[PDB]
Formats: structure tokens, C-alpha cells, sequence
RNA sequence: CUCGAUGUCGGCUCGUCGCAUCCUGGGGCUGGAGCAGGUCCCAAGGGUUGGGCUGUUCGCCCAUUAAAGCGGCACGCGAGCUGGGUUUAGAACGUCGUGAGACAGUUCGGUCUCUAUCCGCCGCGCGCGUCAGAAACUUGAGGAAACCUGUCCCUAGUACG
RNA sequence: ACCGCUGAAAGCAUCUAAGCGGGAAACCUUCUCCAAGAUCAGGUUUCUCACCCACUUGGUGGGAUAAGGCCCCCCGCAGA
């Protein structure tokens, strides 16, 4: 059904079509991103990105919805720029954040100093809580993942990052 | 990177530290009678140097030997060896006929430290690999030091290719790791060596750094 | 996980889905997490 | 079918449409004049062409 | 009776075949009639006879990565278990001239011509062709007929 | 299949193989608070001991270890070893039989040939070849050997309780 | 193995079919060793670098010789 569903482009600086390969441009930083060929890809009058494929193979409504997404990521993030916060729950436990990378340290020895990524913005709410900031949700939730099951978060009394809920486990006592 | 240098194992000593400790050390000679020559990677691939050290009689050395010497412009040595330097471009290091002493070293530095080593001749696998023979009271006929088994009997119907067996040792290049040099005798050439280093005393050894550490 | 040779629901809140052809269970609560072998 | 093949036609074919013809030819001294003389056997081939029906229906 | 098989009568010229997006089966078959001379009128399996073949772009065989990750090679030693097994992937990012003979030399016949055939094969990873000097000719596959 | 011969248990020695993993490594789940520890998937490159008893595999047991693995190759391997036991002769207690004599019932003693032809293997050589003849120094396609691990102290009696 | 981002088919969802990352004593490099008879018989450099007869000058046989090497001699912690 997202067939169906065009992609208004609020900015379209250099929004553009280059041998199925669509270069974005907005508020932000440039972007690309490679067309599956199988896939025909147009502008509307109106200058929203239409994607377009039939049917008759499962992977060509896979790959025109994927697609849908894809371009709406890409338009969605260079004009307003993709975060994820975290709030810590623990004991013994201050954000760092020394030159220009950050710097995290709760109950065991050797701070973990996250190798920060070209094209992303950190920033700190408190020093129990911090966010992250870019312009791609594989680049920003990359740096999510490689920060968990590093000291598991124990379901039973708590020591770590939850992405606002998650409804994590209590313990049953002792 | 892999710095070194030839000599000559003069035999080993003892020699006191400065915590009073005994220190085996292995005595090399590796003086001001070392010269080089160059084999760039932009003609051959290999980026190294072929390092000389020795004296022979010029009457004694071959004609082709007086000419790849006579393209260095060096009198000739005994000896000639190529040390793999870095895979990198290296270029700018080592010189034609440059000198290179021990002094190469800090005084402290660990080493890899290779060379042949001494003979032993034909030996059975006692020596060769080590094998606990039967003994030779109970009965035991005639198998003292002898290997034994070799392999089954029907369905593997052959001998597993490269079983320890009798054979020569000896006059083999080993490589022995991180050797500490305990100390730099620049005036003599003379460097000395925590530990034993193969081969026989007046035999070639080739000292280079270690990485390890 | 409860890796075994045959695949079912435990309850009326789980979904079973094809992971490489792999058939597996997902009641989003770690008792099973059934796996087909 | 080396001579064939570089004139464009498979052996099959070949036998097929000289049957057809009624070439009652052998293939000791087709192949004989497939080498020495090349050009005669172009011109079976062409025979055999012409012979063939059109299609593999019937 | 035959005249084919007469000393000094074989023409061996010298075939190239810009192998990119062919596939690595029909790739090899091409190269293997070709080179054994089952294009000639003139075939005769007692002799050494067929042109010569000329593999370029072999990095670019056509080669699904379904069996890039799946297929293997496999290089036994002779020593206990000495199984040197590896991934074709590996071998094209290496040596993928390798890679091809080997496949052709598997649809070659297990004879001695194969020896005498395979020092006539000439099989370089790149585009560029060092043998310049004699005249390659560009060779391409078809369906003849039928 | 083999009787004009395929010499069988156990043990010693030397190696190899699988993984349905004894440990070391890496994960999930927990009636997983923590140390410990249950079960299951992956992973077979190393280690996998020393003694008493038993002719013995097996098994029991002491004292240890990170752990003291299961199995395959003629229940591995006697043209390499032992011969206690098993499968010969003698002797003997008990039982069966009137007897000669037997008993998967026991007990004492009881010889292990080979100058290695071929394959294969371990090491070392002669000649030829590598398209003139010699000499020096290297690469390394592709292979080999190796690959284990514990203790104590700090962080810290911290985290948890 | 386990685990994950992104994200359809299925307006949701979903580690997966596009595509991406983390991921161990196993694997392949890196470490040590033999090694171009590895017949694609490799690579770099260098010395000799120019003699005479038979037959069919040659194509072919023979003899000598430079570089270099080998055999005999004294020897080796190299060694059957």
C-alpha cells in the first residue's frame, strides 16, 4: 500500500536524478543513495519523487516500498537531522566528554572512550543522560548498538542505557 | 625497520649486572667491516640489502665476485647476505658502502638472532624428536631406541607422509626471538648477548631488531 | 534458545517468521525463543 | 561439424536437410571434400538449406 | 584417411577474449574447443594442433556471490589431514587467474595433450595484455543455429 | 572372501582421525541477586596426569589438576617389543562318568623365525633439464613445524548481597 | 552460534529478501622453517664473450680451450 504514498520534497536544493542515483541536498550536508535498477524512479510536476515498479515478483514491491523509505529517509534526514537519546540508570556514573568524543565509566576499570564517526554530532543533557545526532539512521544507530551487551544490562537492579521505555525487566526478588 | 648486522659468534661468558645477577652472555664480533648493497623494489620487488662482512684473499675470490664488488667500488668480504628490510618504499636508509657497526644498538634493545646450526649428524628419533624407546629389562628383546609402530595395519595401507623418522640435523638457518642485548662494545666491535645463539664459535650469525618485545 | 525439530506457539502473542529459512519463534519474553533446529 | 559450424549450421541440421535432398553422401568423403574443398561443401550446405522444411513443427 | 595430422601443418594464432561479463562456464567451454582446435575441419586429437587463447579481465568473471561464499576450493597436501581449503572469493581477490585455469583444466581431457594444451594458455588478472607483439584476435561466443 | 594359514585380549612405544566438547574460548535461557552453578547451539587448534588393586579392558580407591573426554583405524599397531592371560603336551583339589577322559570352573610350569625385492616413508647423492657456459644473492606459488595454561597481588572486600 | 542498525513484501510489524556493522583459542594473513624439478623450470647482477678439423662450408660430427668447476693431497666442533 505504500505504492501509493509520494514523496513531497520540501527543500529539493539539489535533489536530483543521476543514473539511478539520487543526490540530496537541504538544510544539511549532501547525501546519495544507488537505485535499484529493476525500479523506475521519476519526478511528478510538482517536483516530488515519484518510485514506481508493478508487480508480478514480490521483490519489485519490496524493493519500490524499500525504496519509498529510502528516499524519504534521505529527505526527512538533510532536513531535519536524525537523534537518539539515552538516559542512564545506574550508580557510580558521569558522561565525559574530553576533546571531542565521549567518555563513559560505571562500576569497572578503563572508561570506554566511543570512537567517534565521521559526519555526527553528540551531545549531553546531564550527566546521566545523553544524546546523538546525524544525518543517517545506519551511521547514528551504529553507535547505539556498539554500546550495549558491553556489560549486559542486568534486568534486575539496572546499570544502563534504555532508549526512553523498553519496558525492561524487574527483578523477582533475590 | 629490521636493522642488523653480521658477526661472528666468539664463544659464550658470564658477566655481572648491576643488581648482582649472573648474566649468560654470547660474545659476537661485529666491527667496522661492514658494507652494502642495494636491491630497490622498483627493479627486483624486495626492498633490501645485501650486507658483506669478512676478509678474503682478492687472488681467492672468484672473477663475477670481483665484479658485482667492482660495481660497489668495495673490497671484497668473505660473506654476503640480503636482510629483508619493510614493505614499505624504505629508499632513504641505507647508502653504498656505508658503515654499520654494532652501534646500531641501544644498549638495551631485544633482538631476533639467526644463524646455522652445529652439526649433530644422523641421529635416531631419541635425539631428532625425542621419543620416550622402550626400555630393555623385562624381556624387551631388541627395541632399545628403536621407534616402533608406524601407523595401521589394512585400511590406511601406507606410511602418513612426514612421520618422525632418522635423518641429519644440523646446518639449519633457526631463528631465535628476543634475545636482550646486554651490552655495546663499540671499540672492539664486540657485542654482548643475554643467551645462547646457534652455531659454532667462528661461525656467520645475522642480528636483527625484534618486534615482539 | 530452545533450539528443537519442531515449531509452535506458546501463547496468543508471538510471531514466526523464515530468518535465511531458518523457522523461528518470537514471543518477545525470553522463556523459548523456539528455534527449528 | 567444424566445417559446419563456420558455415552457420549445426550437424543435425546438416544431415537432415541432405536426407531431404537425397545426398546418399557419406561422411568419410564429406569430410574429405569438407577439406579439400571447402567451397563444394558450402554449396551442400546451401543444398541442404534449401531442402530443410522450416521448422521444428509438424 | 586424414591430412591433417602432417608435421608442420597447424596454424596456431592468437585469440583474445575480453572475458568480463561472460560467465565462467561458457567462458572456459569456449576457451577449451577453441583452443583444442574443435573449430577447425582440421581436428585431430593425436596432435597438438588449435589456436591459442588469451584470457582478459579474468578478476571479472561473471561469477554469482551465491557460490562466491559457497564454493570452495580444495588443495589436499599429502601430509595427515593437510586439507588446504579455500574460499573461491578468496582466490579470485588473489589469484583469479587460478581460479580460471583450473576450470578449464577440468574440462580439458586427463591426458598428456592437457600439458602440452595448457603451456599454450595465457591467463592475466588485468585488462592489459604484455603479449602484443603477434596478432591477438578478438574472439566472441554465439548460439550458431538451431 | 581367506583353511596348499587372515597369528587373536591386555600392556609398552610412535602417530593419526572424528566431535555427539572433560577443560581452556565464544553466546542465549533460567526456579540466573553475587561467587559458584543447571540446560542448549557453535567451535576439534592444544592439553587431557601420576599411583595402589586386578593377568585385565572395565571398574573401585587415595592424593592432585583449569580438566584427569568418549570413540574409529584387524575391539590400531607381534616381518617393532613383552606372553601374565588366552588356546596344546605334564601335574592337581572339587564336580560329571564304572573308564579311558571332559567341563565358558579353578590352580602350578610352559621357546615368538625373517640377510627388506616393490609401493610408501625418513635423510643424503649422481645425471639431465631450465634453449650459450659458469658463479653470487633473493622472492615465495604453495607447504611444513608451533598453537596449552595456572597462581598471587592491585583496581576492590569494590559491584551485588 | 549469538547479537544488531536500517527497512519492505503485509500503510503496521519484522536482523532480511536489497544493503550495512559488531562478532571467538577454529579459518586466512602477520611470527619461525624448507622451497622455482613450483617444467609458467622464475627474479637481479656479474666474469668468459670468440679456436681448429672430418662430411654435404652450412644443416651436421670430432678435437682443443678462456670464465668457472671437478678429481688426488693436508684438514674441519661438516661428516655413514
Amino acid at each position: 500500500r505504500i505504492g501509493k504514498q509520494p514523496i513531497p520534497v520540501p527543500a529539493g536544493v539539489d535533489v536530483t536524478i543521476e543514473g539511478q542515483s539520487i543526490s540530496v541536498k537541504g538544510p544539511k550536508g549532501t547525501l546519495g543513495l544507488t537505485v535499484a535498477e529493476p525500479i523506475k524512479v521519476a519526478r511528478n510536476d510538482d517536483g516530488a519523487i515519484v518510485v514506481t515498479r508493478p508487480d508480478d515478483e514480490r521483490r519489485n514491491r519490496s524493493l519500490h516500498g524499500l525504496s519509498r523509505t529510502l528516499v524519504s529517509n534521505l529527505v526527512t534526514g538533510v532536513t531535519q537531522g536524525y537523534t537518539t537519546k539515552m538516559e542512564i540508570f545506574g550508580v557510580g556514573y558521569r558522561v565525559q566528554l574530553k576533546g571531542s568524543n565521549l567518555e563513559f565509566a560505571l562500576g569497572y576499570s578503563h572508561p570506554v572512550v566511543i570512537e567517534a564517526p565521521e559526519g555526527i554530532t553528540f551531545a549531553v543533557q546531564a550527566p546521566t543522560k545523553f544524546t546523538v545526532s546525524g544525518i543517517d539512521k545506519q551511521k547514528v544507530g551504529q553507535i547505539a548498538a556498539n554500546i550495549r551487551r558491553l556489560r549486559r544490562p542486568d534486568p534486575y537492579k539496572g546499570k544502563g542505557v534504555r532508549y526512553e521505555g523498553e519496558q525492561i525487566r524487574r527483578k523477582v526478588g533475590k | 625497520a629490521r636493522k642488523g648486522i653480521l658477526g661472528t659468534k666468539l664463544g659464550m661468558t658470564q658477566v655481572f649486572d648491576e643488581s648482582n645477577r649472573v648474566v649468560p652472555v654470547t660474545v659476537v664480533k661485529a666491527g667496522p667491516n661492514v658494507v652494502t648493497r642495494i636491491r630497490t623494489p622498483e627493479r627486483d620487488g624486495y626492498s633490501a640489502v645485501q650486507l658483506a662482512y669478512g676478509e678474503i684473499s682478492p687472488r681467492k675470490v672468484n672473477k663475477p665476485l670481483t665484479g658485482q664488488y667492482t660495481a660497489a667500488g668495495v673490497n671484497p668480504r668473505r660473506y654476503l647476505a640480503e636482510l629483508r628490510l619493510d614493505d614499505s618504499d624504505a629508499a632513504t636508509e641505507y647508502q653504498v658502502g656505508q658503515e654499520l657497526t654494532a652501534e646500531i644498538f641501544a644498549d638495551g634493545s631485544y633482538v631476533d638472532v639467526t644463524g646455522t646450526s652445529k652439526g649433530k649428524g644422523f641421529a635416531g628419533t631419541m635425539k631428532r624428536h625425542g621419543f620416550r624407546g622402550q626400555g630393555a629389562s623385562h624381556g624387551a628383546q631388541a627395541v632399545h631406541r628403536r621407534p616402533g609402530s608406524i601407523g595401521g595395519c589394512a585400511t590406511p595401507a601406507r606410511v602418513f607422509k612426514g612421520t618422525r623418522m632418522a635423518g641429519r640435523m644440523g646446518n639449519d638457518r633457526v631463528t631465535v626471538l628476543n634475545l636482550l642485548v646486554h651490552k655495546v662494545d663499540a671499540e672492539n666491535g664486540v657485542l654482548l648477548i643475554k643467551g645462547a645463539v646457534p652455531g659454532r664459535t667462528g661461525g656467520l650469525v645475522m642480528v636483527r631488531s625484534a618486534i615482539k618485545r | 534458545v530452545k533450539v528443537n525439530p519442531s515449531v509452535k506457539p506458546i501463547c496468543d502473542k508471538c510471531r514466526l517468521i523464515r530468518r535465511h529459512g531458518r523457522v523461528m519463534v518470537i514471543c518477545s519474553d525470553p522463556r523459548h525463543k523456539q528455534r527449528q533446529g | 561439424n567444424a566445417a559446419a559450424r563456420l558455415n552457420d549450421i549445426t550437424y543435425n541440421r546438416l544431415i537432415q536437410g541432405l536426407k531431404a535432398a537425397g545426398v546418399e553422401v557419406d561422411r568419410k568423403n564429406l569430410a574429405d571434400i569438407a577439406i579439400s574443398d571447402p567451397a563444394a561443401f558450402t554449396a551442400l550446405v546451401d543444398v541442404a538449406r534449401a531442402a530443410l522444411p522450416e521448422d521444428v513443427n509438424a | 584417411p586424414t591430412y591433417a595430422p602432417k608435421a608442420g601443418d597447424t596454424t596456431r594464432s592468437w585469440y583474445v577474449i575480453d572475458a568480463t561479463d561472460v560467465v565462467l562456464g561458457r567462458l572456459a567451454v569456449a576457451a577449451a574447443n577453441l583452443l583444442r582446435g574443435k573449430h577447425k575441419p582440421t581436428f585431430a586429437p593425436n596432435v597438438d594442433g588449435g589456436d591459442f587463447v588469451i584470457v582478459i579481465n579474468a578478476d571479472k568473471v561473471a561469477i554469482s556471490g551465491d557460490k562466491l561464499q559457497h564454493k570452495m576450493v580444495y588443495r589436499h597436501s599429502g601430509y595427515p589431514g593437510g586439507l588446504h581449503k579455500r574460499t573461491i572469493g578468496e582466490l579470485m581477490q588473489r589469484h583469479p587467474d587460478r581460479v580460471v585455469e583450473k576450470a578449464i583444466l577440468g574440462m580439458l581431457p586427463k591426458n598428456r595433450l592437457s600439458r602440452q594444451i595448457q603451456r599454450k594458455l595465457r591467463v592475466y588478472a588485468g585488462p592489459e595484455h604484455p603479449h602484443s607483439a603477434q596478432q591477438p584476435v578478438p574472439y566472441e561466443l554465439k548460439q550458431v543455429a538451431q
